[PDB]
């Protein structure tokens, strides 16, 4: 009984795809498949920076006039950026949908970066990036990405280093915002109180004018030491299969089971036919090597002695989580957006809970056994780390000699 | 000869002993020293890099 999503295409390959429901607010955004993965090393920083400049002012509506009307109606402006995908995403009222789309527009195309606002931007970025080692855990998974995809643009991070954001000008941007924002590759998503044919239209009449035009994972450790930190960070993952590849919904079901270190989380990222799928824990320094030790030996089980219990206990977490979430406008726009480019098309949850129920334990364990076992992993540590054990034994507690 | 023999009378056998050693030795320890430097190239390789927060 969940509505369907409704695609169409117009001659620029920009998918308008929309949602309605009942809600009166709605969350109309942009996707683009632009990230740090289409850059190569000399615009590290390019996205990043020009996320920052987005809201800064356009040709027709210049600088902060243009946030002026979005604070008029009351709505909500954000935007994000990751390795392969870039977001601007609005929520606001129903009957504000046209404004909105037009003021989308304009953020993708007659965006108007000042070079006043680059050294503004640029100290901001420098400053926060400077100040966002702070942060542990993007510095491990930073750090779990960089040694996992050594030598390809999947290594290098989102804000790129220092070195490019000071070294960045107008024309560079330019030539990101003319390069990786083509037409074929946006999605205008729409979830909430928006009727199809009206957003249809606004895209027509806006946004008409867009413009039309080997991974590999590195099974590696990088070990950041400073014992003056209270508290240790440790991210271990393998190679994940995709966004297509239907397995990962097994492996979700996988990490819904495994859901001793202060915090244990579990991940499946997902890129364009890659990914890494693992465990980031935080823990005091005295008790890494057992929590590294317990995680194995968890998944171990989950390649060796997965029963129908767990398995079932495990569709129900994922079965709730996703339906948990696509809840909210924005959560579900989002999903639309990121589910028109990375499957060019919307998956419904019927088709979701079709793919959840055929799950068993049996190719659980096989699933498991393809991608955890017998594995070389990444590891990415950081904090008083001297007793999180070396490549050799994660390695050997990769495998179990009873199998 | 005889009295050599007489003073050994297993050099023939253990020379056979020898030459099983010898060729055993001959494939185990080129093997075993490729597992022991699979063990060790993880280290060895290791790039160590100081970065004072400076």
């Amino acid at each position: 009984s969940v509505p369907e999503t409704q695609v169409s295409i117009l001659d620029n390959g920009l998918r308008v795809a929309s949602e309605q429901s009942s809600h009166a607010t709605c969350t109309v955004g942009v996707w683009i498949d632009a990230g740090s993965r289409y850059e190569t090393e000399k615009n590290n920083g390019a996205g990043y920076f020009l996320e920052h400049l987005a809201f800064k002012g356009t040709k027709n509506r210049p600088g902060n006039a243009l946030e002026k009307e979005v604070e008029s109606i009351g709505a909500h402006l954000n935007a994000y950026s990751t390795r392969e995908h870039t977001a601007y995403l609005i929520k606001a009222l129903s009957k504000d949908l046209p404004k909105v789309v037009e003021l989308l527009a304009d953020i993708v195309q007659n965006s108007s970066l000042e070079d006043s606002q680059i050294e503004k931007e640029r100290d901001v970025i420098l400053r926060e990036m400077q100040e966002n080692d702070a942060s542990m855990q993007n510095v491990v998974f930073d750090y779990l990405h960089a040694t996992a995809f050594q030598g390809t643009p999947l290594a290098q991070a989102v804000e790129g280093p220092s070195e490019n954001v000071r070294r960045l000008s107008r024309t560079d941007l330019t030539d990101y915002l003319n390069r990786h924002y083509k037409a074929p590759r946006m999605v205008l998503a729409a979830a909430g109180g928006v009727e199809h044919q009206q957003l249809l239209d606004l895209a027509q009449k806006h946004l008409s004018s867009v413009s039309r035009v080997p991974c590999r994972f590195t099974g590696s450790e990088i070990r950041h030491r400073d014992d003056a930190l209270p508290l240790a960070h440790v991210a271990i993952a393998v190679e994940g299969p995709g966004w297509a590849n239907p397995d990962n919904v097994t492996l979700q079901v996988a990490n819904a089971i495994i859901g001793l270190c202060q915090s244990f989380q579990t991940f499946n990222i997902s890129y364009s036919d890659t990914g890494l799928l693992g465990a980031h824990f935080v823990c005091d320094a005295m008790s890494i090597d057992d929590m590294v030790f317990f995680l194995q030996g968890q998944w171990m089980r989950l390649c060796t002695s997965a029963t129908e219990s767990e398995v079932t206990r495990g569709k129900n977490i994922l079965r709730n989580a996703l339906v948990s979430h696509l809840d909210g406008t924005t959560p579900v726009c989002e999903d639309i957006g990121r589910s028109l480019l990375t499957y060019g098309r919307r998956i419904p949850l019927a088709e979701w809970e079709s793919r959840i129920q055929e799950v068993d334990a049996q190719m659980l364990r096989d699933i498991c056994s393809k991608y955890f076992y017998d594995q070389c992993p990444a590891v990415a540590g950081y904090g008083p780390i001297e007793q999180l054990p070396d490549y050799n034994r994660i390695r050997s507690g990769m495998f179990w000699l009873r199998f | 000869t005889f009295l050599r023999w007489a003073s050994e009378p297993e050099h023939d056998h253990r020379k056979r002993m020898g030459l099983k050693m010898l060729l055993m030795m001959g494939l185990l320890l080129p093997l075993t020293y490729a597992m022991k430097r699979h063990k060790w190239s993880v280290l060895k390789s290791r790039k160590l890099a100081y970065r004072p927060p400076k």
